[PDB]
């Protein structure tokens, strides 16, 4: 149910040790590939010139034992930042040679240590080795929760530890890390195995992390209790955690010597699955976005493009929206006709993007609970699904031309309707032309008639994933501006990331619009207090729109309309990421830029330092008309 | 005749007891198998010939260090993480098991019997140092007194609450278990090996990993001398009264110093590192010296 590994610093042979631990329930084995204590010199007569084979056979192990079951771990006398030129230059030839071995054995992944401050050269040297050759190991870089220097016993007499709140300090760890991944250029080779102590820091540095590609969480023994019964468990504390790391599919290593000796080992393994057997289920959100996690889209251009049959089936498949557009088209055919009224008054409503019929449905739904009559018009401009309500048209219904394929903008309509209904929203609100689709129809509505919806509003918050800048490199592309990648948003499914403050409204839009300009287009300044060192890699984007009154549709987190799989965020990458220190402001600025051909985003960060301007002029990235 | 048929290739640690016999351990750092083994030449001039040795045998794992305890005990540093007591039988031909504790979360590094004979103190690459009751079989006490690994713990000679331990965080630390903060730090290249005087209670050579020996008082900074050209593996003072110093490195050499740190021996015998050096009872100026090239040396010491 949940994979983990065993860390051992001592293999007297490879075959019954991995068959002992096979045994005990472990997926895999970190293990040295050369002895931990065999230190090689490659310079100095004669110690060079020691004979014999350097390590153990390759043929110990077949080749799939190699590539699935073993982790290789860089020998611990291995100094690559070293202030003796000696040993700098031996720990850099016997890093080459270690990594070499682990390519040479296919292993799918290799554990470094960063364990003090300067690790430049450590960095130099692995960098090298993966510019060097053809290989595809992960490197597992081994860091601490807390710096070994600052969990130390406060039993040196003479040096007493650093006893009230020192606030960048259990923050040293975190900043090793990061100096390391910029240095080697945020390879996507570079991941995190996370050693968990005795005692944690706040849940804004666990937060910090958990926006950090962690591959592995190393647990020790020595962290774990014991209950009644004599059996390994943990403090409350470090339970919370665990639940979070398991919230991201990690790799648990358990590290050290037995120390439940009446109790078999398997037992610390036995409790993780008890752990994982024992969180809470996923909801029905959790598991339809399950497979989603981190994975970059285009958002959907419904205007310029012609859905497929398969888009609208997911759009279909979300009863919670439509049973919200069902409500409020029964409240709103109750404030628009008198009881008095009700037999000898028709609203006329018109679904505005009309797909293959599920607001239309919503709209007589709506009609048999608020017991008013409605005539029908659905007007839709993809001529695919024109097929399928034209097929329904002629076979159910009978009466009445009700599908029209045209263009919203372009359709002259038999009347004036009572109530438009349409659910032209992307994740950005905005970003699918809701409003030109609106201003364009809203000449047939009548003087008093409502749009449903008659609100929408993009949120914007920061965030920190480095995950996701990654994902957003990957998008580079032959035959365009290379940059252009990080100048058009993703719709996402927001998963190994940080927010970094809590989201602010960005863009509204009202229908009907009676202003007499309209103006589409919007310049927002926003705000966001911080609270953590980071990196700033993205804006996440988010929306909330009034259908009628007070019956909503939400995707901002903290509203998040319950069990609703039509929308997922939105991300505006940034060029380059931004250091922001705690107590600093992040300022952004968005703009919603037009000509009669194309809408765009234009944005800039201004606090605490300035980007560049992103997309200026939809150079990367339009929205057609 | 008698033990195990094949004495793995990296001498670890070679030291004498009263009587003039050989205590020899060693891992395989390499090849199929990483283990040990333990051997009792009762003639020294013979070994490393398995066939012409007294007792001999098998651990689970590597040797990183091992001493005698008292005749009959010998206490060994496991990489399995255990510290191991085996024991001489009554005929001095077979060596037994008398504990394994896995106690240490990586590689026991140094170990070091405390002046009373009765205890132990182990250091490990868990960064941890533990005070052992060798009849009670257990840890009495551990200690996360260090920020690294420890290289070297050395316990005094005459006061069993007392002793040193050094590690890669760059401290020397000066231990006494009875003060409520037992360690006290003292003044760097990383400290790689430890030695008491035998005849000042008050005094102690450290070597760091760039070849210099250093001299300490208590009561008193240094005084110092450029040795070797690498790390200082070994420091052990020799038996005579106004004693000689044996230093022994990865340069592959081994010299002898005197009470100012002045060379009187270098040996070049060695073709790989040298790893542990113990003075003949029998013979004051005789030297026995051990290295990862599986050469057992035997120097006369000029004195
Ligand atoms: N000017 C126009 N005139 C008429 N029809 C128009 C437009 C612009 C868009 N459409 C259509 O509206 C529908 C919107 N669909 C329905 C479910 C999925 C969704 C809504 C959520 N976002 C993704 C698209 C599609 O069927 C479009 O083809």
């Amino acid at each position: 149910r949940v994979s983990s590994g065993r860390d051992l610093n001592c293999v007297p042979e490879i075959a019954d040790t991995l068959g002992a631990v096979a045994k005990q329930g472990f997926d895999f084995l970190c293990m040295p590939v050369f002895h931990p204590r065999f230190k090689r010199e490659f310079i100095q007569e004669p110690a060079k010139n020691r004979p014999g084979p350097q390590t153990r056979s390759d043929l110990l192990l077949s080749g799939r034992d190699w590539n699935t079951l073993i982790v290789g771990k860089l020998s611990p006398w291995i100094r690559p930042d070293s202030k003796v030129e000696k040993i700098r230059r031996n720990s850099e030839a016997a890093m080459l040679q270690e990594l070499n071995f682990g390519a040479y054995l296919g292993l799918p992944a290799f554990l470094l240590p960063l364990n003090q401050e300067d690790n430049t050269n450590l960095a130099r040297v692995l960098t090298n080795h993966i510019h060097t050759g053809h290989h595809s190991s992960m490197f597992w870089m081994r860091v601490p929760l807390v710096a070994p220097e600052d969990l130390r016993d406060d039993i040196i007499e003479n040096a007493p530890t650093t006893h009230t709140e020192e606030y960048s300090g259990e923050e040293k760890t975190w900043m090793w890390w990061h100096n390391f991944r910029t240095l080697c250029d945020y390879s996507k080779r570079i991941a995190v195995a996370l050693e968990i102590g005795a005692d944690l820091p706040s849940n804004h540095v666990i937060d910090r992390w958990l926006g950090e590609p962690i591959k592995a969480a190393i647990l020790p023994t020595s962290i774990f209790l014991t209950n009644k019964k004599g059996f390994p468990v943990l403090s409350k504390m470090h339970q919370r955690l665990i639940f979070r790391l398991l919230k991201l599919e990690v790799q648990f290593i358990i590290t050290g010597t037995n120390h439940h000796s009446e109790k078999e080992f398997c037992s610390y393994l036995q409790y993780l699955e008890y752990l994982s057997q024992n969180r809470p289920p996923p909801n029905a959100y959790e598991l339809f976005a399950k497979g989603y996690e981190d994975y970059l889209q285009s958002p959907l251009q419904p205007l310029m493009d012609n859905l497929e049959s398969q888009t609208y089936e997911v759009f279909e498949k979300d009863p919670i929206k439509y049973s919200q557009y069902q409500q409020a088209i029964y409240k709103c055919l109750l404030d628009r006709v008198p009881e008095e009224e009700k037999d000898t008054n028709v609203q006329v409503l018109m679904v505005l993007g009309a797909g293959r019929g599920p607001l239309v449905n919503a709209s007589l739904r709506a009609a048999k609970q608020a017991d008013r009559r409605i005539k029908l018009y659905a007007v839709e401009k993809n001529p695919n699904a024109v097929v399928t309500l034209e097929n329904w048209q002629f076979e159910e219904w009978g009466s009445q031309v009700t599908v029209v394929s045209s263009d919203m903008r372009e359709w002259v309509a038999p009347e004036k309707a009572d109530i438009i209904v349409s659910e032209l929203l992307g994740s950005f609100a905005d970003n699918e032309l809701s409003p030109e689709c609106l201003d364009g129809a809203q000449h047939f509505l009548k003087d008093d008639g409502v749009s449903i919806p008659g609100e929408y509003t993009s949120f914007l918050a920061p965030i920190s994933s480095s995950k996701l800048y990654n994902e957003v490199r990957a998008c580079r592309e032959k035959d365009r501006d290379p940059e252009a990648q990080f100048e058009m948003p993703y719709v996402v499914r927001l998963h190994n990331f940080h927010q970094l403050s809590a989201p602010q409204p960005c863009f509204t839009f009202s229908h009907p619009n009676r202003d007499p300009m309209i103006d589409n287009n919007r310049y927002c300044t926003l705000e966001f207090p911080v609270e953590v060192n980071t990196v700033l890699h993205g804006f996440a984007g988010y929306f909330e729109t009034v259908l009628y009154q007070d019956i909503t549709l939400s995707i901002r987190p903290e509203t998040h309309s319950p069990g609703m799989f039509s929308w997922f965020p939105i991300l505006f990458p940034i060029k380059q990421p931004i250091t922001v220190r705690e107590g600093q402001t992040i300022c952004v600025r968005f703009w919603r830029c037009s000509n009669s051909k194309k809408v765009w985003y234009e944005w800039a960060v201004t606090a605490p330092v300035c980007s560049a301007i992103h997309n200026p002029t939809g150079r990367s990235y339009t929205i057609g008309l | 005749p008698n033990a195990p048929a094949c004495m793995e290739r990296q001498l670890e640690a070679a030291r004498y007891r009263s009587d003039g016999a050989l205590l020899l351990g060693a891992s395989s750092l390499s090849g199929r198998c990483w283990a040990g083994s333990l051997w009792l030449f009762k003639d020294p001039c013979a070994a490393p010939n398995e066939g012409f040795c007294s007792a001999g045998v098998q651990t689970e794992a590597g040797v990183a260090d091992l001493t005698w305890v008292g005749e009959r005990g010998i206490l060994v540093a496991s990489d399995s993480g255990a510290v191991e007591l085996w024991e001489l039988d009554e005929n001095e031909t077979l060596i037994v098991s008398k504990f394994c504790k896995y106690e240490h979360d990586d590689i026991v590094s140094t170990v070091s019997v405390l002046s009373s004979g009765t205890q132990a103190v182990s250091g490990s690459k868990d960064i941890c140092i533990k005070v052992w009751d060798l009849a009670q079989q257990v840890v009495l006490s551990s200690y996360r007194a260090h920020a690294a690994q420890v290289t070297c713990v050395a316990a005094s000679p005459h006061k069993d609450s007392v002793f040193l331990s050094c590690s890669e965080d760059n401290r020397i630390l000066l231990w006494d278990t009875r003060c409520p903060k037992p360690a006290s730090q003292i003044g760097g290249y990383l400290p790689t090996s430890l030695a008491w005087h035998p005849q000042q209670s008050e005094v102690f050579v450290f070597g760091d990993e760039n070849g210099t020996v250093s001299l300490v008082d208590t009561k008193s900074c240094v005084l110092s001398s450029a040795v070797h050209s690498q790390c200082v593996t070994g420091l052990v003072f020799s038996p005579h009264s106004v004693p000689f110093l044996a230093s022994l490195s990865e340069d592959c050499s081994l010299a002898v110093l005197d009470s100012s740190l002045s060379e009187l021996f270098r040996s070049q015998a060695h073709r790989d590192f040298v790893r542990d050096a113990t003075w003949s009872p029998l013979n004051h100026s005789l030297l026995t010296t051990v290295g990862w090239d599986h050469q057992v040396v035997h120097h006369v010491v000029p004195t």
